[PDB]
């Protein structure tokens, strides 16, 4: 019986029962939505298809359009460079000053 | 904060998942160039695909965009020498302010000096590729890079040129114009950079023109044809004209 | 300048600012010895910011009351170098401040409880390039057994660049 | 006498010493309503402002997704008039400018206003520095503490109504604008919706609350000397002053947002437990003794900063400009603030 | 040696009351041997390095930026003590053991971390050690980390306070006069009734009452 | 420092007994889930104790409210011995009160400034305790099933729907109206104990930080910090046996463990939960205490010098 701790005993479960959802029924349709449409179901927000003197974006852009050269960078394997020669290079100037 | 439910939250999330689970490491590749001739690698196992001196061919000095500034400095030193505006003390240090920022554009431009490539060699397997510049301090860098990683600029620099299918080679094999390629990752004396663009000068010589494309291009060149030179005519550190 | 807080600044420079940064330096070396944890880099850094600006804020003020004739051991002086006093004595406290940080990353180090792994590697000197190709070796090998549950560097940048997602009109 | 604890009020005999403009003395504009309305009124400027700052460069990051970004000063007119001219940017302005009133009322607002009520009697020094700064960290600490769970249910509910948004209208609640949806959801989904799991949002405001305002109070005291002794602007100087208060509160502020990413966007391992157990705390835990602090650094101006640095530093100005920072400043030596007027002249 | 047995409440997989230290996921210090002798990082690839050879191969090219995600290895959680085992380790027997140190290297003393509650002192150190030298022992006097209050009119005698007289001294002739030059500054108080009122502009406190 | 009391104006009666029920309804709206997680985290570890060590000992407040909210009642799900808890919380409140004022008003000293020690204070608040909680003792035992019933398996939940639905039940199925006071000991030890650790600690905390700071304004709430911490310290024990008596079941087949008195309890936390069991939930009781304890001498502190002010005393006298 109980008191034998050697195994588990439903005496000491603590697991309070799920009456309801906890923040309502439209938030549980909308969790199972999720569940079911991830990725599916995917929101464009609006912009006009066609915008006078723009030029449409239909490739990735060279790096020679960039208007800031960044510091950082990223090694392969995730990690996250501040050190980056770009960086030696931005601090010549403050250290000379 | 996951308790509010955002749908275009839920969609990265799943893009994420999926490109951790399905994109792999090993990526599989067709884009496969097998050369016409045999290829004559050198000592260390590989063939110089392209030789230029950038540096001894590159304006250093007197560079419109920045002798401007250059010379724009005197007069901010002598505005603040003599006040002939009539300004403040704290007006007249602003206006000393200036020349301590006008050489960094020109700091810039010889950085930039310094990638473009002085030399590339291909490496035997046709999958990797090494690039010799150097500062102009006279840094010599050497740096290797997967051929899948270049991405050749249009002559204008302004869009990614074509992967192939592009034409910057002449007739007989030079350079038609200065080739910008873009490396998506370039690990340089050991810190990886993501978007790194790399010129390599018309006024340089082309030698083995298919392969020099076929790395631009970002094909893997089949190097089952091959031959070995044993010409030790190269010294670590031998002096070049590119100083 | 003799019996003068500019000979106070000058041995307060010495022994409050250099031999106690030393001393706290040999402890941070020592760090692992002392106490078989690793140390706590945040608070070790605040302590290390507080404690080498506060002796500056505090010495050098002085210099300036030593050449303007202040003589030492007197509690009160001419109130000409009231503006200096202050400085030196926000400098003081701003050396108590990172004193209050040094024994709150002693703390917060024994709540980490986290074994110290040297940063040679067993290879302290690298008299060979053989020994150099080892660390390096090593060292890859350790850099990627620690970068293990943090994504790539493709998906850092996706999650980054599509962060926001309060937009107001679709489609 | 009314319940277990009795609030014993002792009277006690006078007491006085020599000095009396160096302790805490509180000040006389410093009132509970005349606080609250300079708070509340630098509070709703500044988080327009920011708002408005934000707004305009999302939408100009949804241009640059959907067009090129430009390649010279008239493209980048041109694209700012097409961000201005986008319906979307103006119902984005109009919402944000509603979250913009509710945040600087209540969040930034009441930030100042207690900060105000606790840091108003700490009088400085009268030729010199306080050098007796420690005496207002326990007290910032309890100002940034006690307003820190503020913002979160106006964040929450900003989350909600950009929530429901890009769901079917099947599935939506309505929420025509935010202030309906701040109205709505605790009746709704519950108050406690507004409340859950918002650790990473208080220690953020904790944070942003307590290094902005301390440092710059204490910048703007021992700098001083750079407009007292040198004859310097005291603008350029101010501005310097809260630009890096307002850096060091956002470098101090993101890791907890990284924390957020990390427990609800990081990419889950199959078949392992998660990391961090999604609660968040133990990933600022995690974050608190991470090795490599560039690695949740990341994404520090993308994510954060120029959603939140622009509305500290305007916080510091217009606090600053309004009195909110003005401490008592009496001669120790003349009348009022001396008691022995003997030992001030031989 | 030996153990005791099993009790499913320090199990923490049974026991749903015990939080997981989520920087202790893959150590676990009660399973140390000191001792440590424990391979716990060994060769890893797969991660962003394969471990086949591509080395050569044209049809495949690698891409470590599509590293996929593993499990986090925590830093090593330094041992914990296990305090009787350690009393019973170190223990010394009187006059009955001798002095000698054992060949086996288990008898080493190693120091194994133990509670933390204790380094809370420390971490309060500075703190409550400055007051118990400035509120504890009152250190200079009991008056100076008091608020400071200014004395009544005329108190405790019109020699150490003649405000009264001051009143008359800004209210004469010549006290206005003096003002006039402006080296000497504005009356800082009132009095009103037997009372003395400082001004809101004179940045003092009240004076407190005679109780 | 017995000639420093101020006790120039003491409120009647009716002005004691109306403000004490008022403010303390307020206290107790205001502070009762935190109660109610208090005696959630000190079911949910009646045989099992503190297991996790170092920081990690005790139950989390935040985890026990989230899987309270969890459950799916919301907030709302915190008030359900709320309906029984404020009618025991102010029965309590006027017994006491009514006595302390009788016992207080034929012992008081006649100088305005001269006040009772704290040990004749302390005597008299722990009589007054002890028998309000004795005659509170059903309500309070009413009060915890409802918050009991939760974490417990639904053979075992009684499955009170009130307070005097509660009486009811507890008056047929257990016996009589002696089975009301079941646990009745030890709510008036706990009541006792509570009653003697909070003025204490408090005149002492806020009269040395006077003496060291002088008049200032956060000296009071200092010194009730203090005086909560150690009043939950005193108090927590008591309160944690006095929980296990009420949760307790009458069929002992029904029970993780079945105690015989207040001894039997004690001894039973010691063997299964060791020392530290009884100090489970000590964030959360700690969190009660001070909330409580800051709302009802606010607003006593506000009523107080409000009617001290009209009745005309100086401000040194308030
Ligand atoms: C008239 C002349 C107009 C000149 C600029 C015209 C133009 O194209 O501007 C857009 C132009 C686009 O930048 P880009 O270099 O083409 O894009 C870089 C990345 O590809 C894409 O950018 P990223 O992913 O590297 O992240 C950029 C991000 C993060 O970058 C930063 O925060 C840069 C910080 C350092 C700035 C320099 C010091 O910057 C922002 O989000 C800035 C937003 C707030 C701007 C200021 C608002 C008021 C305060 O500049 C910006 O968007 C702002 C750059 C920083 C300005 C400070
Ligand atoms: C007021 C005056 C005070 C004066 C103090 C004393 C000054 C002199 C002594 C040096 C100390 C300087 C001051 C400290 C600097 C800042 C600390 C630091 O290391 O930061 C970098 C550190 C990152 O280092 P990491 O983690 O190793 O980076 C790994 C990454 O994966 C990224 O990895 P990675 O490889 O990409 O980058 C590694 C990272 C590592 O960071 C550093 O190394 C920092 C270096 C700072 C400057 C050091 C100057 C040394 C002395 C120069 C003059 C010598 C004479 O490097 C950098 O970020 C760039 C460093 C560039 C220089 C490197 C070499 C420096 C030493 C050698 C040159 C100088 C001597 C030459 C020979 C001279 C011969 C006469 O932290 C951050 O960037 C963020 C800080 C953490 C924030 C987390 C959230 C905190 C939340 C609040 C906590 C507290 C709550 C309560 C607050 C209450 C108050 C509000
Ligand atoms: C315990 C803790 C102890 C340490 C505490 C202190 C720790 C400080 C640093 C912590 C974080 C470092 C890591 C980090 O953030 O990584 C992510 C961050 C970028 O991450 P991400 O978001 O992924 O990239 C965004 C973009 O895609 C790409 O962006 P990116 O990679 O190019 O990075 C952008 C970065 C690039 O910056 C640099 O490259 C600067 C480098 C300087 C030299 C550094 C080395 C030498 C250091 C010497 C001294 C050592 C001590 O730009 C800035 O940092 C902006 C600087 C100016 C900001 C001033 C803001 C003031 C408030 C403005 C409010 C405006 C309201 C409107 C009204 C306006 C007025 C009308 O990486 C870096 O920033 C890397 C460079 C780090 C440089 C050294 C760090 C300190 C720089 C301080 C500059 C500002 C000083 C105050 C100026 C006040 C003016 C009023
Ligand atoms: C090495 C000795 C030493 C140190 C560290 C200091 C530290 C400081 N000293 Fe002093 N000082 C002297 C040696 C020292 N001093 C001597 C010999 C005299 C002359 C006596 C005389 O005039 O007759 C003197 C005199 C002197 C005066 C003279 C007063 C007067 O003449 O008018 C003043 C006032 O400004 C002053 C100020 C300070 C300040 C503000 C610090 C601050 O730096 C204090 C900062 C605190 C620390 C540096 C303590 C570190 C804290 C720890 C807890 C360390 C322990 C931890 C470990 C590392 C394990 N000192
Ligand atoms: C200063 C005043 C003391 C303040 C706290 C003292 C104890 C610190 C924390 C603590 O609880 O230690 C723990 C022990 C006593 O607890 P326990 O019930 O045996 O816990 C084991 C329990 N049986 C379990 O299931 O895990 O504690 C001990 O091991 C011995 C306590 C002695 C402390 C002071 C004595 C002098
Ligand atoms: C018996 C067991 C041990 C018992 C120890 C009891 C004391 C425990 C330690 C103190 C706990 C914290 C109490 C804070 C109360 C602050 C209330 C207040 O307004 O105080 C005004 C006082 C004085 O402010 P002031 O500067 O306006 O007043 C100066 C005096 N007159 C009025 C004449 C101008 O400030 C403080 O006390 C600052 C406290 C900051 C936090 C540090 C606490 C210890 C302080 C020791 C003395 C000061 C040292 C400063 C540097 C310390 C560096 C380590
Ligand atoms: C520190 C707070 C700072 C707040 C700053 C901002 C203030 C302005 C915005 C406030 C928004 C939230 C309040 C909305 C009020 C109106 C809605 C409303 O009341 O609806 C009726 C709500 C509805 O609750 P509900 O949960 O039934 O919601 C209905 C929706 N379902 C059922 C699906 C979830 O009723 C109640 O709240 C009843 C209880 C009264 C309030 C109890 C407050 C308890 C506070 C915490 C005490 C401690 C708990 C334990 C902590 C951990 C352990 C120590
Ligand atoms: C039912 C009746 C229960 C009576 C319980 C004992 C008296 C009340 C509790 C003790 C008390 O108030 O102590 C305060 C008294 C206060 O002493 P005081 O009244 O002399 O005041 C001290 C403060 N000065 C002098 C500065 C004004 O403190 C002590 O007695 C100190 C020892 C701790 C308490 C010891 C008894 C605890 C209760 C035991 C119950 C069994
Ligand atoms: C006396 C017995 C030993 C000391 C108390 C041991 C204990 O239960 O500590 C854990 C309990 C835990 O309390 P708890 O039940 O609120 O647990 C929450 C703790 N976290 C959230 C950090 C996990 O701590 C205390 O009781 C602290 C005060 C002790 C007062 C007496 C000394």
């Amino acid at each position: 019986d109980q008191l034998d701790f050697s195994h588990f005993d439903k005496a000491f479960e603590n697991k309070y029962d799920i009456v309801a959802p906890e923040f309502g029924d439209l938030h549980q349709k909308r969790a199972e939505f999720i569940a079911k449409n991830q990725g599916t179901y995917r929101p464009v927000p609006l912009v006009p298809n066609n915008i006078k003197g723009l030029i449409p974006k239909t490739c990735r852009l060279p790096a020679t359009r960039n208007w800031y050269r960044r510091t950082s960078s990223f090694e392969r394997n995730g990690f996250f460079n501040i050190h980056t020669p770009v960086l030696n290079t931005k601090m010549i100037p403050w250290l000379l000053f | 904060l996951n308790h509010v439910q955002n749908m275009l939250e839920e969609n990265l999330k799943y893009d994420a998942q999926k490109y951790n689970d399905e994109v792999a490491v090993i990526q599989k590749t067709s884009r496969i160039y097998k050369p016409t001739y045999t290829i004559e690698f050198n000592r260390e196992g590989e063939v110089l695909v392209y030789s230029a001196d950038p540096i001894k061919n590159s304006v250093v000095y007197f560079k419109y965009p920045y002798v401007l500034y250059e010379a724009a400095i005197p007069l901010f030193i002598w505005a603040w020498i003599y006040n002939p505006l009539e300004l403040s003390k704290n007006a007249v240090n602003s206006l000393l302010i200036y020349p301590n920022i006008a050489w960094i554009p020109r700091m810039w431009y010889w950085r930039s000096l310094q990638y473009k490539i002085q030399k590339m060699y291909l490496l035997r397997g046709g999958k990797v590729a090494k690039i010799e510049t150097q500062s102009l301090a006279g840094d010599r860098f050497t740096s290797w890079v997967e051929t899948y990683q270049f991405h050749p600029l249009t002559q204008d620099q302004k869009n990614f040129d074509n992967q192939d299918n592009a034409e910057f080679l002449e007739d007989e094999g030079q350079l038609k114009y200065e080739l910008g390629v873009q490396l998506d990752n370039l690990q340089e004396m050991g810190t990886t950079s993501q978007d790194i663009v790399i010129n390599f000068m018309k006024e340089g010589t082309v030698h083995h023109p298919e392969l020099f494309e076929a790395i631009v291009k970002g094909y893997n060149i089949d190097t089952s044809d091959y031959v070995i030179n044993t010409a030790n005519n190269l010294r670590a550190r031998e002096g070049n004209h590119n100083h | 300048m003799h019996d003068t807080f500019y000979v106070v600044a000058h041995f307060h420079i010495m022994l409050s600012g250099a031999a106690m940064t030393g001393i706290f330096s040999g402890i941070y070396y020592y760090f692992n010895a002392l106490f078989g944890v690793k140390y706590s880099r945040m608070f070790g850094y605040m302590h290390l910011i507080y404690y080498s600006g506060g002796q500056w804020v505090a010495f050098v003020p002085l210099f300036y009351l030593g050449f303007s004739g202040m003589p030492r051991r007197i509690h009160d002086y001419p109130v000409v170098f009231m503006g200096w006093h202050s400085m030196s004595t926000t400098g003081h406290f701003i050396t108590l401040v990172g004193i209050i940080f040094f024994f709150l990353m002693m703390f917060d180090s024994h709540i980490e409880r986290r074994a110290s792994t040297s940063t040679t590697l067993g290879l302290p000197r690298w008299y060979k390039r053989i020994s150099y190709y080892i660390f390096k070796i090593r060292y890859l090998q350790h850099t990627k057994s620690k970068m293990n549950g943090i994504p790539g560097s493709t998906v850092r940048l996706m999650l980054i660049n599509r962060h926001f997602v309060e937009y107001e009109v679709y489609e | 006498m009314f319940f277990e604890l009795e609030d014993i009020k002792r009277r006690h005999s006078l007491y006085w010493d020599i000095y009396n403009v160096q302790g805490w003395v509180r000040r006389p504009d410093s009132t509970l309503y005349n606080n609250v309305k300079r708070g509340v009124t630098a509070g709703v400027v500044a988080s327009l402002v920011q708002e408005n700052i934000t707004a305009l460069v999302e939408n100009c990051k949804l241009l640059a997704t959907k067009y090129e970004k430009p390649q010279n000063l008239r493209q980048a007119a041109t694209f700012m008039k097409e961000v201005f001219k986008l319906e979307n940017y103006r119902k984005a302005v109009w919402n944000r400018s509603q979250y913009a009133l509710c945040i600087g009322t209540f969040d930034i607002g009441a930030r100042l206003a207690t900060f105000r009520w606790l840091n108003n009697g700490w009088q400085r020094v009268f030729a010199g520095f306080e050098f007796n700064f420690v005496r207002k960290i326990p007290t910032t600490m309890l100002a940034a503490l006690f307003t820190a769970p503020f913002s979160v249910p106006f964040e929450l509910a900003r989350m909600a109504y950009y929530g429901d948004k890009t769901f079917p209208k099947e599935l939506q609640r309505g929420y025509s604008s935010y202030l309906s949806a701040l109205a709505r959801i605790p009746f709704e989904e519950g108050p406690y919706f507004l409340f859950k799991n918002s650790f990473p949002l208080i220690i953020r405001n904790f944070f942003q609350t307590f290094t902005l305002f301390y440092t710059y109070d204490f910048l703007k005291d021992k700098a001083s000397f750079a407009w007292r002794v040198g004859e310097q602007n005291e603008y350029a100087c101010k501005m310097i002053i809260a630009g890096i208060s307002t850096y060091l509160a956002a470098v101090f502020s993101y890791p907890w947002m990284v924390t957020r990413e990390m427990v609800d966007f990081w990419p889950k391992v199959p078949g392992a437990p998660c990391t961090f157990n999604g609660n968040y705390r133990k990933a600022a835990v995690w974050i608190w003794y991470h090795e490599f602090s560039g690695n949740y650094f990341a994404g520090f101006f993308t994510k954060y900063f120029w959603k939140a640095s622009p509305g500290m530093f305007l916080t510091l100005m217009l606090a600053d400009k309004v009195g909110l920072f003005d401490q008592t400043t009496v001669d120790n030596f003349g009348g009022a603030g001396n008691n022995s007027w003997e030992d001030t002249f031989v | 040696h030996h153990h005791h047995e099993y009790d499913w409440r320090d199990d923490p997989k049974v026991n749903k009351d015990i939080e997981e230290d989520i920087r202790d996921r893959g150590w676990h210090p009660e399973t140390y041997d000191f001792p440590y002798t424990k391979k716990h990082d060994d060769w890893v690839f797969d991660v962003t390095m394969p471990s086949q050879n591509y080395q050569t191969d044209l049809t495949v090219n690698i891409h470590p930026e599509n590293k996929k995600m593993h499990v986090m290895k925590q830093v090593m959680r330094q041992s914990y003590w296990d305090a009787e085992h350690d009393m019973a380790h170190e223990y010394d027997y009187e006059s009955e053991d001798l002095d000698f140190q054992c060949e086996s290297f288990k008898s080493q003393h190693f120091r194994k971390k133990g509670p933390i509650s204790q380094y809370l002192i420390l971490g309060l150190l500075p703190i409550l050690y400055f007051g118990t030298e400035f509120f504890y022992n009152h250190y200079p006097d009991e008056d100076y980390w008091r608020v400071a209050h200014p004395p009544p009119l005329d108190y405790p005698d019109t020699d150490d306070t003649d405000d009264t007289e001051t009143f008359k001294d800004y209210k004469s002739f010549t006290g206005r006069r003096m003002v006039d030059t402006g080296i000497v500054d504005p009356l800082w108080y009132d009095i009103r009734e037997g009372k003395k009122v400082y001004y809101d502009w004179a940045g003092v406190n009240q004076p407190m009452e005679d109780i | 420092m017995n000639y420093s009391y101020k006790r120039y104006w003491e409120p009647s009666t009716a002005e004691v007994i109306g403000l004490s029920l008022s403010v303390n309804t307020i206290s107790a709206a205001l502070t009762y889930p935190i109660e109610f997680v208090k005696v959630r985290s000190q079911i949910r570890t009646e045989g099992v104790g503190i297991r996790s060590k170092n920081l990690y000992m005790g139950i989390n407040p935040n985890k026990v409210f989230r899987e309270i909210h969890a459950t799916g009642n919301g907030l709302r799900g915190f008030y359900q011995g709320f309906e029984s808890h404020l009618i025991g919380r102010l029965s309590y409140l006027f017994i006491r009160n009514l006595t302390y004022k009788i016992i207080y008003d034929r012992t008081k000293p006649v100088k305005a400034h001269n006040d009772l020690s704290h040990r004749e204070k302390g005597v008299i608040a722990g009589f007054a305790g002890g028998l309000a909680a004795f005659l509170t003792s059903p309500a309070d035992l009413v009060n915890t099933r409802t918050i009991a019933e939760g974490g417990k398996p639904k053979e075992w939940r009684w499955g009170y729907k009130g307070l005097m639905d509660g009486i009811n039940k507890i008056a047929a199925t257990e016996g009589g109206n002696a089975a009301l006071f079941r646990g009745s000991y030890a709510n008036v030890l706990r009541a006792v104990i509570l009653n003697i650790s909070l003025t204490g600690p408090f005149d002492y905390l806020n009269e040395k930080i006077w003496i060291t700071f002088g008049d200032m304004t956060w000296n009071k709430y200092a010194a009730l910090l203090w005086a909560s911490f150690w009043g939950s310290v005193a108090t927590l024990p008591f309160d944690n046996i006095r929980t296990r008596l009420y949760a307790q079941n009458a069929d002992p087949t029904k029970n993780r463990l079945t105690y015989s008195g207040w001894a039997d309890a004690a001894k039973k936390l010691i063997q299964h939960e060791g020392i530290s069991g009884f100090y489970v939930g000590f964030y959360a009781f700690y969190i009660r205490t001070f909330l409580y304890a800051w709302t009802t001498v606010f607003i006593t502190d506000k009523i107080t010098s409000d009617w001290k002010r009209k009745a005309g005393l100086k401000e040194w006298q308030i």
